[PDB]
């Protein structure tokens, strides 16, 4: 329920959720990468 | 989100959603007449430069 | 004065405004340079054996915002030097608040 | 020895690994640079949060194992006929330009090579040569008028109607009247100074003339290789069997159209007109037509062309492929059919070409050349190119997966050449993984 | 206007940050933002590519 002082411009509110996006650099063999990625608070990982 | 003059009240609807873990919050003002919906370099959107 | 062009007397009252003043380049820090949640052609890291990537970004994400926000800590973006513009886009204390 | 998803519930065996398309629809940032060629479907469907959002997160094969599954292609790269990107809309050919009083009395013989343009849009035989003709329509007007050439030795000229059902063996020439105009192979009009270079434009599948070896670049019929027997003409073709006088000797001089025409003032038989279709079957092949070009059945497009379509992420690498991921270079799963699948029906609206072809739309732009009888509107074969775009299915082979799959799976159209495809909205990849031996 | 100029240029990512790679045969592709509008700033709001 966000209200806000009149406006005038057509304008984004911008809202960030606070989410939590980390990797880890694999290797298992020298020159190969296995690539994971994980966004959690957003319906994202492994 | 876009908000428009002669409307100063808008919330945000989602859906059942299964997150975990969580910091807090934080927002912010931005305006569409500076910046469009990026995500390429050719836009015609982008009259400003401010 | 008047609309004559070629020549006239009534441009007497013609003065000189100059122009305002704007200046153009590299915005605060090398930001917005490369792509930065724009995942049409990503920023991928293959290899000569690797199939896989290292960008995976969306509209519901921030990479522009990080490279401040984060290099807060590690001294005040204030200080002066020359390849990323480390001295970031302030407004004068003394112009937006009026000191009257 | 199961799948893994986000916050959800696992199966298995033979689960899913997704490479969806509508989630691909509606974002700002996966699809607004590159079209749908080498885009960014993510891997994931997650109808459990908010929509196209799940990015970073991917379909996992297990640590545990090391699977293998197949790929899914419906394809939709509709190219048509006579486009920019395709080889049918140029070709460099020597056209007369300049012809001007100089010295005495002699003409000089002077030549200039510049663009041609046409209409792109149409996909019929009796319109695809047609607009090639208007090539030369459009040239000696806008340069060779005012400073060039006659309506004479028209260079560039594209036909269709053949030259050797006309050859009635007596004399020489035709005998009462003029070449056939039937159901026959399409060949191309060159005089004097000109030549039509095929292998420049790429054209040797399509139009008429093809080759024994599509591998080496540089096409020579520049009247030069065109040898045999030249082609039939006209003697008179107001006095055989009308009034008696053999009209053999005295030939074109005196017609229908006087265009100082190419049949030599009083000869017998040869005709400066020298074209393809004169010694290819009929008489000596050596050095000739039939040595490095040939005779087919035409196709609409180039036929089957080797296509290099991959969902490469999830496949290490099938047999034998090395990895460089953006638009240059993409590795390679096996070889699919673009959906260009040639249709040719029979009909007669192509034969019947010289009465009512020309004459329906109501302009000089189609044909300016009306009744010379060797250079005007192209009547096609009995059974026609009819270019038909229809999604057809076609898939890989098999091959091994990866171990993890990667945030983001890129779907790949790697076209006619190493590059994208401008028209499509189709590209998925339905994958199930199946279980077969442990690391 | 017109300048022979030349700077080394940025990659900020997370993940490509702070990371030692090991020996081996790799991969490594990009792309640039070509606008002139978005690139670079101007100090009253006025447009370059327009």
């Amino acid at each position: 329920t966000f209200e806000v002082d009149p406006m005038d411009e057509p304008t984004l509110l911008y809202v960030l959720f606070e989410v939590f996006d980390v990797v880890r650099v694999h290797r298992p063999h020298r020159g190969v990468i296995e690539t994971v990625y994980l966004r959690t608070p957003f319906s994202a990982g492994n | 989100y876009p908000i428009p003059a002669n409307a100063t009240n808008v919330p945000i609807s989602i859906p059942s959603r299964n997150w975990a873990a969580f910091r807090g919050w934080a927002f912010t003002r931005l305006k569409t007449k500076e910046t469009p919906s990026l995500g390429s370099g050719y836009d015609p959107y982008y009259t400003y430069s401010g | 004065p008047t609309i004559k062009e070629g020549n006239s007397r009534e441009l007497m009252g013609q003065q000189s405004m100059p122009n305002r003043p704007n200046y153009i380049a590299f915005r605060d820090n090398f930001i917005g340079l490369m792509y930065y949640n724009s995942t049409g052609n990503m920023g991928v890291l293959a290899g000569q054996a690797s199939q896989l990537n290292a960008v995976v970004d969306l509209q519901d994400r921030n990479t522009e915002l990080s490279y401040q926000l984060l290099l807060d800590s590690i001294g005040d973006r204030t200080r002066y030097f020359s390849m990323w513009n480390q001295a970031v886009d302030s407004y004068d204390p003394d112009v937006r608040i009026i000191e009257n | 020895n199961s799948i893994r998803y986000s916050e959800l519930a696992p199966l298995f065996d033979t689960t899913r690994v997704y490479l969806v398309d509508n989630k691909s629809t509606d974002v700002a940032s996966l699809n607004y640079q590159n079209d749908h060629s080498n885009f960014l479907t993510t891997v994931i469907q997650n109808n459990d949060y908010s929509p196209g959002e799940a990015s970073t997160q991917t379909i996992n094969l297990d640590d545990r194992s090391h699977w293998g599954g197949d790929l899914k292609t419906i394809l939709h790269t509709n190219m048509p006929n006579v486009n920019e990107f395709m080889f049918t809309n140029k070709f460099k050919a020597r056209v007369m330009v300049s012809r001007l009083p100089t010295k005495d009395n002699q003409v000089e013989l002077k030549y200039e090579w510049v663009e041609f343009t046409l209409p792109e849009g149409n996909y019929s035989e009796t319109m695809t040569i047609d607009l090639m003709n208007n090539a030369i329509v459009e040239h000696y007007l806008k340069v060779g008028r005012q400073n060039g050439v006659l309506e004479s030795d028209i260079g560039v000229k594209f036909d269709t109607r053949n030259f050797r059902l006309g050859f009635d063996p007596v004399t020489g020439l035709v005998m009462p009247g003029v070449y056939t105009n039937e159901a026959f192979h399409p060949d191309i009009i060159l005089l004097p100074g000109c030549g039509v270079d095929f292998t420049h434009s790429r054209l040797s599948n399509l139009l008429g003339i093809r080759k024994r070896q599509p591998f080496q670049e540089g096409f020579r019929i520049t009247y030069d290789d065109l040898e045999g027997g030249n082609i039939p003409a006209l003697l008179d073709v107001d006095a055989y069997q009308a009034s008696l006088k053999k009209p053999v000797i005295k030939p074109l001089t005196e017609d229908s159209k006087k265009r100082s025409y190419n049949l030599i003032s009083n000869d017998s038989t040869f005709t400066q007109y020298r074209s393809w279709y004169l010694a290819y079957n009929y008489g000596d092949p050596q050095t000739g037509i039939r040595s490095w070009t040939l005779l087919c059945t035409p196709d609409v497009t180039c036929g089957s062309e080797q296509v290099y379509w991959s969902l490469p992420d999830m496949m290490q690498d099938p047999v034998t492929f090395r990895s460089t991921r953006q638009i240059s270079n993409f590795p390679v799963v096996g070889a699919e059919l673009l959906p260009v699948h040639s249709k040719s029906f029979y009909n007669d609206q192509a034969v019947y070409s010289q009465l009512i072809r020309q004459f329906t739309s109501l302009t000089h732009v189609f044909n300016r050349f009306p009744e010379n009888q060797i250079l005007a509107r192209p009547p096609a074969p009995t059974i026609t190119t009819v270019s038909e775009n229809v999604p057809a299915l076609t898939d890989h082979g098999t091959l091994p997966l990866r171990n993890s799959i990667g945030g983001v799976q890129r779907v790949t159209i790697t076209d006619a050449r190493r590059r994208t495809c401008p028209y499509v909205y189709k590209a998925l990849g339905i994958v199930s993984p199946r279980v077969l031996s442990s690391r | 206007r017109y300048v022979p100029f030349h700077i080394q240029v940025p990659q900020k990512f997370f993940a490509i940050k702070n990371l030692l790679l090991l020996p081996g045969s790799y991969t490594y592709e990009w792309n640039f933002r070509k606008d002139v509008n978005m690139v670079l700033q101007s100090s009253l709001g006025n447009d370059l590519r327009v």
